[PDB]
């Protein structure tokens, strides 16, 4: 809780679908937003801080609270958008042999700022006295360990706690989420919505020669023709759909009523019947 | 607030989907439990977390929660599968909003035993006790889980295994007083304020958690249940 | 140093953007290098100097093997301020935003800088980006936009052993880094690799808003482009898509001489207040 | 609520060994137990914090062991003339109140801090019904605006139980007899620190000790120093 | 008791449509069956003054 | 708030321009101050209302407010000229900022001492005190203007010739207590909460106006400054 990671993690596809079966977590409360809605938000980087605590002090992360961690070690603001994700580690992180291994700083002077890690090993110095260094009746060590056993009760294990911070700067988002992706379908018209290119049209089978850096693709008067798959290496045409001008010919209403239809644009397979130019 | 299929139908052999609509606030937020009960017998836990299931509960339910709803898969149903399926979650204002019961009906170990109900006067009331055997009372919470004879559960207090906060419904708040003791295994509930709408069972319904369920939603649960009393004020 | 120009011809025409064109005539508006302009000619036969980064550069380099590798691009090049060390390496390239000042030079072992602070990208690419009389021309033009920073690329190996000077021939860049870290960049720093245990002299550049009308082939890959304010030939190739005008005349953009000075004249001044009388007496009022 | 002896005088000083049971458990998560020895008149001392390493004072009393689920004091063999209570302190989850535990007469047998920081009260003789009375606990050596103090009232026949804690600088933190009527307000941080009563609710009558040091997550902090007590007497 | 004030209900009502209900409202699908009990109660709701 | 270039330059022969630049609610609305301190010595008034020019100060120098900013001339400049200047300005917002200090470099009878300072406890401290000889110190105002050693001067508080509303900084407001006597020449401000923030002069400035420099918009402004002492808290 005094030195705690802050990993800086960007440029990713961050699933957090995957996040709900990794371990058996014990408490995956996000304040911010909602988890499937959190797949569709892009961010510039998250803040990953980790750090371990007792069950009784697990309620004392939230944004905006007092408590002997709370305010001495690590402290939320009232703008925390990510996760209090956190799990009992009382499998591997206790063993009979003295855990004097962490520390929660248990003397301090004030409340420190919030989002702030203070890497300090000087001894507290409890005013009205110069403290050069020494222990005894003005001055100790502000530090204390924990006394986690194996042979305890939940409560006072050892639960690691581990925030993901969200942030939005002047820079553009890097980590998005997953982006769902379907089948293709070939020869139908139907409709494409290619990495923001929106439309209707026939998905063919073509033969262009594109550039390796090329994946959309216009035509002569602005107007896209084919594109690239984002998927496997493959060249498409996109050909708009099946549309025409319906006209009727009619002798006239004095001999009878049969009437013809013609439909302008089509191969008699898209729509007796003839084929015309 | 949950919506849950009044009684679905089903042919035996195949599987059915019973679902559970709720908003963000509540399920959004949390994890859905569902419960089966038999009928007749004291209810029991199927499905918590929606990805885990206890070492009683075999291999035939499966939960899935896609979405801000709930959806539970039988696969394989047969006669012994006739129960009711509840839905319970701890809505984010500090409650825990059960659900309304799926008659899936097809036409083809440590006691938590609990007492202290009886007719009384209306207007006042007594103390509801419970009680335990040998189940680390201290590493564990208790819900207080009343059902009315023919109609479904709803919570009523919560205590933690701590012994700090504690929790009650929207209803039974002010007028109701949860507690424990330093001695054996043991919790106390005192009423106040009668309104004579109280003939129900009183479950005293063992949990897993240690804190109150709002801190850890992701851990909390219920473990196997108890034989209530039946208290029927009747005014 | 004196720093010498030479005259550049007509190359830097990149690609705008990803889109597949045969056999037709596209006129873009964009940041491109205008032609026959004068580019400096720094010698690295020692030269280290800062160049004001305004919308883009044209960098060249005619290195043999290893000369000239690195790019210091940044705002301030101080610790303050964030910074870009894109740098070459043995087959990799190693492209940070952190905010490393300085060490003591930029020189070249990771000797341009000794810090540590707080960085936000280390993109560590593994394709590297980089005959006697058989030389080696590399053209690299940056960009700046709202939320990208774009580095197009074209490695042609030029033949003619001529003094040093740019050759005859068009020859486009195509895209290989996107990088969308967003960070001002006003400032370009050069580098080469010392290793002391006419060599190369590379060309810089400065991009300007303009109209080009590209040609593109049935492959798919520019041939060539005409400007479009260049001469009275170019703006006639510009308005009108063709590159083979025929013969006559054909009435261009108008022209409209702007005004220089500004004259706001008013009436003589008269009839001045009597002010001068009311702060001026013995007694005033009560 | 604690489970304590009502009294303790047969046997004296050979078979008493008193203890504090009624927890159930292995003392929540730091096995620190303390002993105060409440005496009538003068402030209480402490006589130990841990199971083992007793404090600078009498070395007949120590080996403290929690044994089963309760910490056995042995105290044989001490003396056989003391008047005094014995209490101890448990339960030390996150934010539980009244550690402390009932009266227990461990007189053996029956009928037979002054100089070191600094010792003040207020003094609130007849206190009228309501108002607000401040009682400053000034001390001239430690630091009153940087150390961990609290303050616990007892009352005529009813045993201790903390009334209010305060941290170094960013908590005021309430006891749950109050429940939000008691206000902790700080001092001047270089005077003093004192307490508001804020209209009290005629259960104030009991005297008040604001000690320098935490109770049940108690430190060292050198020496265990206390300061005597004032009577509220309340008119209400 | 005189300014009635309904409650929530289950399906949006209509334009120049009356909505003068008295039975006792069904949360979810456990008929309360007059009884009031969890989360049932009856839409008349009186509104309060001062 | 006010613009000043931090560090300018400047040629002996010919003649340099030094500008302030401010929003119109304090330049806009009142008139700059411009001020003269050697490295070494006290300050010393050296422009005031933009219009005129103290008795001691000679025509080498002039000042103009065209618009919302002012601006200095020095025609003729000399190794004499080799001071910082610093542009003061009272905004309508009840308080009196100063400027930043112009290194204008180029390579080629009344006492008003104060006394009072001296190393102290942190968190608090001790009196400020002032005095003069035969000054009329009833009408005329006083400031207190501190310096740091190294960096630049800011107002303190204000008291006015009446010796009736006085007024103070942003940071220094409600901990300060600034009053008169009746007896001879003299000032005393007391300070609280230390904050270890104060290593500076606290120089005793006598003015010239008789009420507080919120009324008369055009006559404040300070007349010649005194010996102050060095008080260094350093926590
Ligand atoms: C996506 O993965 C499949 C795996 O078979 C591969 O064939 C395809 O080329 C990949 N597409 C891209 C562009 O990553
Ligand atoms: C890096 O440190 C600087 C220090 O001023 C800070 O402003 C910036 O937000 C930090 N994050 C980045 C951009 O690495
Ligand atoms: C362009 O496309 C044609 C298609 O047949 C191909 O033969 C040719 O190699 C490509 N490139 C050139 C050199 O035109």
């Amino acid at each position: 809780v005094y030195a705690w990671n802050r990993k800086r993690i960007s440029n990713c596809v961050a699933d957090y679908s995957v996040l709900y079966n990794l371990a058996p977590f014990f408490t995956f409360k996000c304040y911010g937003v909602s988890p499937t809605k959190l797949n569709d938000l892009c961010f510039t980087n998250v803040y990953a801080d980790s750090f371990v605590i007792r069950g009784d002090e697990v309620r004392q992360i939230a944004p905006g609270q007092t408590g002997n961690i709370a305010d001495y070690n690590y402290k939320l603001p009232d703008d925390f958008t990510g996760c209090v994700i956190a799990w009992n580690s009382n499998k591997l992180d206790s063993k009979v042999s003295g855990n004097y291994n962490y520390l929660y700083r248990l003397f301090r002077k004030s409340n420190l700022k919030p989002f702030e890690r203070d890497i300090s090993t000087e001894i507290y110095q409890a005013g009205n006295k110069p403290c050069n260094g020494v222990a005894g009746f003005n001055c100790y060590f502000p530090l204390r360990s924990y006394s986690f056993r194996p042979t305890y009760g939940v409560g006072h294990q050892p639960y690691r706690v581990v925030v993901l911070s969200f942030e939005l700067l002047h820079a553009p988002a890097t980590v998005c989420g997953p982006k769902k992706s379907t089948n293709l379908v070939k020869n139908k018209c139907v409709n494409f919505n290619f990495n923001g290119l929106k439309g209707t049209g026939v998905l063919t089978e073509s033969n262009k020669k594109f550039l390796p850096f090329q994946q959309f693709g216009r035509d002569i008067a602005d107007t896209t023709d084919a594109v690239r798959d984002p998927q496997t290496l493959e060249i498409l045409d996109i050909t708009p759909c099946s549309f025409g001008g319906v006209s009727v010919i009619t002798p006239g209403t004095n001999t009878s009523n049969q009437v013809a239809v013609l439909y302008q644009g089509v191969n008699c397979t898209e729509v007796n019947v003839f084929q015309t130019r | 607030v949950l919506t849950q299929p009044p009684s679905a139908s089903g042919t035996p052999g195949q599987r059915v989907t019973i679902s559970c609509s709720g908003s963000s606030s509540n399920i959004g937020s949390n994890t859905v439990n569902w419960y089966q009960q038999l009928p007749g017998t004291a209810p029991k836990l199927l499905i918590y977390s929606n990805n885990q299931r206890p070492s009683g509960v075999p291999d035939r339910f499966s939960g899935s929660k896609s979405g801000t709803s709930a959806s539970l898969a039988i696969s394989g149903l047969q006669s012994e599968d006739e129960a009711d399926y509840y839905c319970a979650a701890w809505d984010d204002s500090l409650n825990w909003v059960f659900g309304g019961g799926t008659k899936l009906t097809v036409l083809g170990e440590v006691q938590l035993v609990e007492s202290g109900g009886g007719v009384v006067q209306p207007g006042g009331s007594l103390r509801l006790s419970c009680a335990a055997s040998g189940f680390r009372f201290d590493d564990h919470a208790m819900h207080w889980v009343r059902q009315a004879p023919g109609k479904g559960l709803e919570w009523v207090s919560v205590i933690s295994g701590d012994g700090g906060s504690t929790y009650y419904a929207d209803s039974v708040k002010g007028r109701f007083s949860i507690s424990r003791d330093d001695s054996k295994n043991s919790l106390y509930l005192q009423m106040n304020s009668l309104r004579t709408e109280d003939t129900a069972l009183y479950y005293c319904a063992k949990d897993r958690s240690y804190g109150p369920p709002d801190v850890f939603n992701y851990e909390y649960g219920m473990d196997v249940w108890g034989q209530g009393t039946t208290v029927t004020v009747s005014s | 140093l004196p720093p010498a120009y030479t005259n550049s011809f007509t190359r830097g025409v990149y690609y705008p953007d990803k889109v597949f064109r045969s056999s037709v005539l596209h006129s873009t508006q964009d940041l491109f290098l205008p032609f026959f302009s004068n580019v400096t000619w720094f010698h690295v036969i020692f030269d280290n100097p800062v160049l004001p980064f305004n919308d883009g550069v044209y960098f060249a380099s005619i290195e043999k093997s290893n000369i000239i590798r690195g790019w210091i691009f940044g705002t301030t090049l101080d610790s303050k301020t964030q910074s870009l060390l894109i740098v070459n390496n043995a087959t990799n390239v190693v492209i940070k935003v952190c905010e490393f000042q300085f060490c003591n030079d930029p020189f070249l072992e990771f000797r341009v800088y000794s810090s540590a602070n707080n960085c936000t990208f280390e993109y560590v690419s593994q394709p590297f980006l980089m005959q006697g009389n058989f030389k080696n021309l590399r053209e690299f033009v940056f960009k700046n936009i709202d939320g990208y920073f774009k580095i197009y690329s074209k490695h042609t190996p030029i033949i003619v052993r001529e003094p040093e000077d740019l050759p005859q021939g068009f020859s486009a860049l195509e895209p290989l880094v996107d990088l969308p870290i967003g960070i001002n960049i006003t400032r370009f720093q050069t580098l080469l690799a010392l290793h002391r245990s006419g060599a190369a002299a590379y060309y810089v550049g400065y991009l300007q808003p303009r109209t080009f009308l590209l040609k593109y082939n049935e492959n798919g890959t520019i041939t060539d482009a005409v400007d479009c304010a260049l001469d009275p030939l170019s703006e006639t190739k510009c308005t009108l898509k063709s590159f083979t005008v025929e013969k006559g005349i054909y009435q261009t953009s108008n022209f409209r001489v702007q005004p220089t000075e500004s004259i706001v004249r008013f009436p003589n001044i008269t009839n001045l207040c009597p002010f001068d009388e009311v702060f001026n007496a013995t007694r005033f009022a009560s | 609520v604690l489970t304590q002896p009502p009294s303790a005088s047969g046997s004296p000083g050979q078979s008493v060994t008193i203890s504090c049971t009624g927890t159930s458990s292995d003392f929540g998560g730091y096995n620190s137990v303390s002993w105060y020895q409440q005496h009538p008149g003068k402030a209480p001392k402490l006589m130990i914090y841990e199971v083992s390493k007793r404090p600078s004072g009498v070395p007949d009393r120590f080996s403290g062991s929690k044994s089963g689920n309760t910490a056995s004091l042995t105290v044989s063999g001490l003396q056989a003339e003391d008047e005094a209570d014995y209490y101890c302190s448990s339960y030390a989850g996150s934010n539980n109140f009244d550690v402390f535990g009932t009266g227990t007469k461990v007189t053996v047998l029956g009928g037979g801090g002054g100089s070191e920081v600094q010792l003040v009260e207020s003094g609130g003789g007849l206190i009228q019904p309501g108002g607000s009375l401040r009682l400053s606990c000034a001390a001239s050596g430690f630091t009153v605006s940087s150390n961990y103090m609290s303050w616990v009232r007892q009352a005529p026949g009813k045993g201790l139980e903390w009334v209010s804690v305060i941290y170094s600088g960013g908590s005021t933190y309430y006891a749950d007899s109050v429940k939000g009527r008691f206000t902790i307000s700080r001092d001047n941080s270089e005077n003093t620190l004192y307490l508001q009563m804020n209209s009290l609710r005629a259960e104030d009558t009991a005297v008040y000790y604001c000690a320098r040091g935490e109770i049940q997550p108690y430190y060292y902090y050198g020496m265990d120093v206390w300061g005597q007590g004032t009577t509220v007497t309340v008119s209400s």
